[PDB]
């Protein structure tokens, strides 16, 4: 079983963190697919639900650390949305461990690598949705 | 003046009024003295099971709208937002109506300065056809020949034409699958404090209405009706106020117990939910009926979400999307479940999600004046 | 403002409320008291309020050179009466008249001695039982021919109630992914008619057969088999008063139409080939240009009775006011008889 | 630093990225759940419809994600585009 994982990362920190992991050449499983947004505040539950409905076995969202958002308040709104999404997902048979959201700074390549590896292990263990 | 006992100075309005006719007298004063342009209320059709919204632009024959209708689970918020959002209005609202109106006001779909809310205390409503069948089965009478209903004693009470009264335990009827709608059994708010006035019969004598004044707009309404001589009012005992308080607390406790019953221990399983969702015909009756779903164009109908085949939609891209859109604002009015052609218990899941959100953030939909914390602009 | 009425979109007898603001229809409201649907409607039921306003034609039209030009009512009722008396006129109606209007149409058909006329419907004249849909759940065995849920969602609701009641439901169609196919106890995608009929041999006496018009050629054989062996047949007709009109007017079984008079107040008629002249009596011309046009009142602007497929009859007072210059089909018929 | 600061002042002009919110007046209901979500106050209400100021908007997309009906949409990050990307990632 090879899980299908979709990722959303803000342009300024989390996408920067993935770039840092790449430049340092920190290996991690190739299942994730990153989609760029300007801010984690651009992400809403419709995208997560669409991902899970289209065949995703896990959804990752990455943002700036609280207090570090380029647009200064977007990740707060995302954090609220993410808590609500964790509320909603188990009602349709989707474990909330299949939906991970983390704060990754632009220089935190190693944290991004570890998050990717661990999320892949979790989702693979859970098995197909 | 937080509390009053009021009744219409008129005598016909008192006679046909449910509890002294203070609501009708207030509406008559509001129309006659031109506080508002119109009154939105209910009027019975060809029987007590047929309730129809009416918009009275004058008080002539207003008496035809008096009396309660427990078999009329109607919603007025979306009517006001869709058709009457421009006129100065006075409306009679049950707590769920006031909750829908508050959720719409904070979204600027209704102007609070334009709408006067004479809310009514509410112990629950029943579906009309189901109520008729229940009366036929368990009261051993024709559904016809009944002219009133009431739930005061913890017993559902029907008042036959001749004058006789037949009461049966609302607990026993509910245990048998009849009585109040499930959402009404879970309902946590019986006194509409999210309205300008709250009128009921819990702290009230016979022939009088117990009115709690929530706002200064309500105070103006009351003092204008009393100065104009449309309602006579006096002060409650303050021994009756405690009886009303205890009644409200007991009803709230029962609502909490039924919330535990329907949302946790008798909640459908995931397999049962799958069987239900398999039925959905994608008719959007639930969204149309939902007062919180007011949008001119609905995202659920977009190509990337809308199910274009003649088969049951994926409950994610329909129900989960609507939940993410408004489930923090769900007022548990049960309108979505009432109109579903496929008999799916939608209000259960929506209320459970809203309960999770309220427990986490302390936001109570239809009661808080401000938007849900989801829409806060602060760094909180 | 809020007025009871019938949904005209299919033959289920669902009740709706029309919300009217200042003389125009502006919305729909749940008709919770109605027994057929208890205030539940599919999308079409909630959309029906727009029909009286959409492309409405409200002035009589006599085809001038090439096109259709306005005309007064007398000058059309004349040039229709002469057409009846002189030429070979065949009268075709949809299941959208009131029952009384259908009786009047039968009177007219006899008065002018027309030879070819009737109601446009693929179903034959049968002794359909008067079934209450609330009793569908009582049947132990239900055979469903055609996608009944899509044809009439609020009868598919009763089929679901029956399934929950323990009845075993078998569905037949030429497709294997319809709503009934998905939700049936057992589905068969038959390509030969006997395929279904053989299985119908396994039904107990007094079983239900819900048949839609999706498969026309099977209706005849299935009704013949049900006449034998004592099955209750529930049809899903095409129009909201096909049953009521059929009570008085036979189904049209002719195929040589020329100089036809179509009476479709509900605008439900499919494109009908006209070899000769085309009189159209409807609420909106749309479609193609008719030789004559007599605008009529909408289903909810009339007073009269309608019968659903199950056999439930509902008496209606107008929910809206008919626009100026349009007459009910009853008025047209009475004036034509008077002339 | 003097040279680097002089370069743009000699140029006399800079380009503003157009990745900004745009409101569909025909779809917007004036609910206003978007105005407070802009940290820069770029959204106001004119004629009962949300209106975005280009000079104040920075293009975070928070308001667009908040809008239920989809009247608000971010240029270059439209909902249809991200939905297409999600669909293609899995199909
Ligand atoms: S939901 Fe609450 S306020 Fe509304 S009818 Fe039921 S009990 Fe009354
Ligand atoms: S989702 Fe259902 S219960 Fe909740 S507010 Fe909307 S109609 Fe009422
Ligand atoms: S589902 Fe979303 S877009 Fe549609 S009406 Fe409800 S809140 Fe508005
Ligand atoms: S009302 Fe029922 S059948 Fe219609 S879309 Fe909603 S859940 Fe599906
Ligand atoms: S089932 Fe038929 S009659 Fe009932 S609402 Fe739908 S289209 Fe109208
Ligand atoms: S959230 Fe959407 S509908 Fe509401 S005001 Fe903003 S753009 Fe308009
Ligand atoms: S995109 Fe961001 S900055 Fe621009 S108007 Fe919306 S919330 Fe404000
Ligand atoms: S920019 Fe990364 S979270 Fe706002």
């Amino acid at each position: 079983f090879e899980p299908k994982i979709v990722g959303f990362c803000c342009n300024w920190c989390s996408y920067g963190g993935a770039d840092t992991a790449g430049t340092a050449r920190m290996q991690y499983p190739p299942n994730v697919r990153i989609i760029r947004v300007m801010c984690s505040g651009r992400v809403n539950a419709s995208m997560i639900l669409k991902a899970f409905s289209e065949g995703a076995d896990g959804v990752f969202v990455g943002g700036c650390h609280i207090g570090d958002c380029h647009y200064d308040s977007g990740n707060y709104k995302w954090k609220r949305r993410a808590r609500f999404i964790e509320d909603i997902l188990p009602e349709f048979g989707i474990d909330k461990e299949r939906f991970r959201w983390e704060w990754i700074s632009a220089s935190e390549g190693e944290k991004f690598q570890k998050t990717m590896q661990e999320f892949y292990e979790t989702v693979k263990y859970l098995g197909p949705l | 003046m937080k509390y009053l006992l009021a009744r219409a100075t008129d005598e016909e309005i008192q006679r046909k009024g449910e509890c002294g006719g203070a609501v009708t007298a207030i509406f008559k004063y509001m129309l006659d003295k031109e506080v508002v342009d119109a009154v939105l209320t209910l009027e019975r059709g060809y029987d007590v099971y047929d309730g129809i919204p009416v918009l009275l632009e004058d008080s002539s024959g207003i008496e035809s709208t008096c009396g309660s209708l427990h078999c009329a689970p109607t919603m007025f918020g979306d009517l006001i937002s869709r058709y009457l959002s421009d006129m100065r209005l006075a409306v009679a609202v049950k707590p769920c109506d006031a909750m829908a109106i508050r959720e719409l006001e904070k979204r600027h779909q209704i102007d609070p300065d334009k709408v006067y809310k004479i809310g009514l205390n509410c112990g629950g409503t029943l579906a009309p056809v189901s109520a008729r069948e229940m009366i036929e089965t368990f009261y051993e009478i024709d559904p016809d020949d009944v002219v009133s209903e009431e739930i005061d004693r913890g017993k559902f009470i029907v008042e036959l034409r001749d004058g006789s009264h037949r009461e049966i335990s609302i607990d026993y009827l509910e245990e048998e699958g009849f009585g109040r709608r499930e959402n009404c059994q879970r309902c946590e708010i019986m006194v509409p404090r999210n309205a300008d006035l709250a009128c009921g019969n819990w702290g009230a004598d016979d022939g009088w209405t117990f009115i709690e004044v929530n706002t200064e707009r309500g105070q103006e309404i009351i003092e204008g009706a009393r100065s104009s001589g449309y309602i006579e009012a006096r002060e409650p005992s303050e021994k009756m106020v405690k009886i009303r308080e205890k009644i409200e607390n007991a009803m709230i406790s029962m609502a909490r117990k039924f919330q535990d019953k329907y949302l946790d221990e008798e909640y459908p399983s995931l397999d049962e939910w799958d069987e239900y969702w398999k039925r959905c015909i994608n008719c959007f009756a639930c969204r149309d009926a939902c007062p919180v779903c007011f949008c001119r164009e609905c995202e659920l109908e977009k190509d990337y979400l809308l199910e274009s085949d003649e088969k049951a939609p994926d409950p994610l891209t329909f129900q989960g999307v609507r939940l993410s859109h408004m489930g923090f604002s769900c007022i548990n009015c049960g309108q979505c479940e009432d109109v579903c052609p496929m008999d799916i218990p939608i209000a259960r899941i929506y209320h459970r999600i809203q309960k999770k959100y309220r427990d986490r953030t302390g936001f109570t939909a239809g009661v808080s004046q401000e938007l849900p914390p989801m829409y806060s602009g602060e760094k909180d | 403002m809020v007025k009871h009425t019938l949904c005209p979109s299919c033959s289920a007898g669902c009740g709706v409320n029309i919300v009217e603001m200042g003389g125009a229809p502006v919305g729909t409201y749940p008709y919770r008291r109605h027994p057929v649907n208890e205030g539940k409607t599919c999308r079409a039921g909630r959309d029906c309020y727009e029909i009286p306003l959409m492309d409405r034609v409200t002035s009589p039209g006599v085809k001038k050179s090439g096109k259709l030009s306005g005309v007064n009512w007398d000058e059309a009722l004349d040039k229709l009466t002469e057409l009846l008396s002189s030429e070979d006129i065949s009268i075709l109606t949809t299941g959208t008249l009131t029952n009384e209007e259908a009786l009047k149409l039968r009177e007219i058909i006899e008065n002018f001695n027309v030879k070819k006329s009737g109601l446009i419907t693929v179903f034959p004249e049968f002794d359909y039982p008067e079934i209450d849909i609330r009793n569908i759940r009582d049947y132990d065995n239900i055979a469903v021919i055609g996608d009944a849920i899509t044809c009439a969602p609020l009868i598919g609701r009763r089929i679901f109630h029956a399934m929950a009641a323990g009845a075993e439901v078998r569905s037949y169609d030429r497709r294997d992914e319809t709503r009934m196919a998905v939700n049936s106890g057992f589905h068969i995608t038959f390509s030969d008619e006997r395929e279904v009929l053989n299985d119908l041999q396994q039904l107990p006496g007094g079983s239900l057969i819900i048949i839609t018009p999706e498969i026309p050629e099977i209706i005849g054989p299935v009704l013949e088999f049900s006449s034998e062996n004592e099955f209750d047949v529930l049809p899903i007709f095409e129009d909201f008063n096909t049953r009521g009109v059929m009570q008085h007017l036979p189904p049209v079984n002719e195929g040589e139409f020329d100089s036809v008079w179509l009476i479709d107040p509900g605008a439900a008629a499919e494109p009908v080939d006209v070899s000769g002249k085309f009189v159209l009596q409807s609420i909106r011309t749309e479609g193609l240009t008719p030789d004559i046009f007599l605008p009529v009142a909408a289903w909810c602007e009339k007073s009269g009775s309608y019968t659903s497929t199950a056999g439930y009859t509902m008496k209606l007072e107008p929910a809206l006011q008919a626009p100026e210059g349009v007459l009910s089909d009853m008025e047209i018929f009475e004036r034509i008889l008077r002339a | 630093a003097a040279a680097r600061a002089a370069i743009p002042m000699v140029k006399g002009e800079v380009e503003i990225e157009p990745i900004i919110a745009v409101t569909d007046s025909d779809v917007c209901g004036g609910c206003e759940v978007c105005i407070e979500l802009c940290p820069f106050g770029a959204i106001s209400i004119e004629e009962g419809h949300a209106n975005v100021n280009v000079a104040l908007c920075k293009g975070c997309g928070t308001c667009v994600a908040a809008c239920p009906s989809g009247a608000m949409d971010q240029q270059h990050f439209k909902t249809e585009q991200i939905m297409a990307q999600i669909e293609a990632a899995l199909n």
